[PDB]
C-alpha cells in the first residue's frame, strides 16, 4: 500500500533552515504530484508548495520566498527547505500525494494519503533526550482481575515522544499521556497500560520509548516490584 | 481566496451533525473534507464534493449549495469528535486552500467516575537521587477534573504539575498529575495521597514509603 514518512530534525535555531524528507513506499515518485503542509500547534492547516518529478513547483505566497521543494527519484523521496525560521514555522510538518482528476478549465487536486507529521520545534535551547523510569505493578495498582503499569519518561526536549509496548505487540489498554511542560522547561509524560494480573509472574513488559529529535531510543523493562 | 467555517458545532450522540464552509462561490470549484482526531493526521472522508473514499462509514456524506459546501454525519458517535476542514484548490493562482476547521463534540455522554492509580517512585528512580510521584487518572466523563496532592493530610503545591484531559481509545478521558520530591522528602512523611475531585465528588489514593 501507499505509505509516507517525514523524517526531520526536530529542533532548529532561530535564523537557521529546516530541512525535511518524505520517504515514498508502494508507489513510484514519478506518478504523482508531492504537497507539504504544516500545522502550527493549536491552529490550522496551512499548504507550503507541490513538486513533480520533472521540476514544475509552485509554492503558498507567504512563504514562496523562503522555501525549496526538490524530489530524489533515486532513494524515491521528496524533500522540502524552509531557510531563516521563526518561532512562527514551529508546527506539524505534514507530506500528502496529490490525487488529481482532469476537469475542463478548473483544478480539482486533493490529498490522499498524509503522512504521519513530524513536529518542528524552533528554539534556541539544546536537545535533550529523556531518561525512563519503570512504574512497576504491585498489589496496590491492582483492581481485580487487572493491573496497570506503566514507563515514566522525564525531562526531554523538544516534543515529541511517543512510546509503544512489546514493540507494538501489546495495544490493548494502552493509553500515552500528553506531556507536562516543566519549570525547567523540560517535558515528562507517562505512558500506561492495563494487563491481566495473572499473568504478571510469567509475561514480559517492555515500554519502547522513541525521542527522535535525539535520535534516541530506549526499551526498558518493566517488572512487578519486589520491595 | 479564503474558506470560512464555524468555529464548533455540537451535537447530541446518535442526531446528525452539519458542518458547513462558505467561499468565494464554491459551486464554482471542488470541496474535500478531512478529518483530523486529537493528535493524529488528517485523513480524507469526503472528496469530489459527496464522494466517499474506500473506508469510510456511509454516515459521512458530502453536499453543496451555493455559497456553502456541506460535510453530514449522521447517528454520530462520540468517536467522531475531532477537528473537520475543508478543502479547494484555487486555478487561477495554483493554490491550495483550507477552511479554518470545525471542532465536532458530542455532548451528553454517560458520566464515568474516574479511576485512580497512584505509582510512588521507583527504586531506580530513587536510585538517581530523585523522587517522582505519578498520578493518573482514567475512564472519566466529562473532562473536567482538579488535583490536590497531599502529605500527611497536608496540602502540597510546590512540584505538581499536571495535564489537561485527553480523550482515551475508549472516548472516556483520562490525566496525570506529578509530585516531584527529593528522595528525603519522599522518606519523611509517612505518607502521601492524590485526590482527584470530578463532578461535586472526590478520588483518593494514598501511597506510603514503608510498603515495599
Amino acid at each position: 500500500q501507499v505509505q509516507l514518512q517525514e523524517s526531520g530534525p526536530g529542533l532548529v535555531k532561530p535564523s537557521e533552515a529546516l530541512s525535511l524528507t518524505c520517504s515514498v513506499s508502494g508507489v513510484a515518485i514519478s506518478r504523482h504530484y508531492w504537497n507539504w503542509i504544516r500545522q502550527p500547534p493549536g491552529k490550522g492547516l496551512e499548504w507550503i508548495g507541490y513538486i513533480f518529478f520533472n521540476g514544475n513547483t509552485n509554492y503558498s505566497p507567504s512563504l514562496k520566498s523562503r522555501v525549496t521543494i526538490s524530489v530524489d527519484t533515486s532513494k524515491n523521496e521528496f524533500s522540502l527547505t524552509l531557510r531563516s525560521v521563526t518561532a512562527a514555522d514551529t508546527a506539524v510538518y505534514y507530506c500528502a500525494r496529490e490525487k488529481s482528476v482532469v476537469e475542463p478549465d478548473n483544478m480539482v487536486r486533493w490529498f490522499d494519503p498524509w503522512g504521519q507529521g513530524t513536529l518542528v520545534t524552533v528554539s534556541s535551547a539544546s536537545t535533550k533526550g529523556p531518561s525512563v523510569f519503570p512504574l512497576a505493578p504491585s498489589s496496590k495498582s491492582t483492581s481485580g482481575g487487572t493491573a496497570a503499569l506503566g514507563c515514566l519518561v522525564k525531562d526531554y526536549f523538544p516534543e515529541p515522544v511517543t512510546v509503544s509496548w512489546n514493540s507494538g505487540a501489546l495495544t490493548s489498554g494502552v493509553h500515552t499521556f500528553p506531556a507536562v511542560l516543566q519549570s525547567s522547561g523540560l517535558y515528562s509524560l507517562s505512558s500506561v497500560v492495563t494487563v491481566p494480573s495473572s499473568s504478571l509472574g510469567t509475561q514480559t513488559y517492555i515500554c519502547n520509548v522513541n525521542h527522535k529529535p535525539s535520535n534516541t531510543k530506549v526499551d526498558k523493562r518493566v517488572e512487578p516490584k519486589s520491595c | 481566496y479564503e474558506l470560512t467555517q464555524p468555529p464548533s458545532v455540537s451535537v447530541a450522540p446518535g442526531k446528525t451533525a452539519r458542518i458547513t464552509c462558505g467561499g468565494n462561490n464554491i459551486g464554482s470549484k471542488s470541496v474535500h473534507w478531512y478529518q483530523q482526531k486529537p493528535g493524529q493526521a488528517p485523513v480524507l472522508v469526503i472528496y469530489y464534493d459527496s464522494d466517499r473514499p474506500s473506508g469510510i462509514p456511509e454516515r459521512f456524506s458530502g453536499s453543496k449549495s451555493g455559497n456553502t459546501a456541506t460535510l453530514t454525519i449522521s447517528r454520530v458517535e462520540a468517536g467522531d469528535e475531532a477537528d473537520y476542514y475543508c478543502q479547494v484548490w484555487d486555478s487561477s493562482r495554483d493554490h491550495c486552500v483550507f477552511g479554518i476547521g470545525t471542532k465536532v463534540t458530542v455532548l451528553g455522554q454517560p458520566k464515568a467516575n474516574p479511576t485512580v492509580t497512584l505509582f510512588p517512585p521507583s527504586s531506580e528512580e530513587l536510585q538517581a537521587n530523585k523522587a517522582t510521584l505519578v498520578c493518573l487518572i482514567s475512564d472519566f466523563y466529562p473532562g473536567a477534573v482538579t488535583v490536590a496532592w497531599k502529605a500527611d493530610s497536608s496540602p502540597v503545591k510546590a512540584g505538581v504539575e499536571t495535564t489537561t484531559p485527553s480523550k482515551q481509545s475508549n472516548n472516556k478521558y483520562a490525566a496525570s498529575s506529578y509530585l516531584s520530591l527529593t528522595p528525603e522528602q519522599w522518606k519523611s512523611h509517612r505518607s502521601y495521597s492524590c485526590q482527584v475531585t470530578h463532578e461535586g465528588s472526590t478520588v483518593e489514593k494514598t501511597v506510603a514509603p514503608t510498603e515495599c
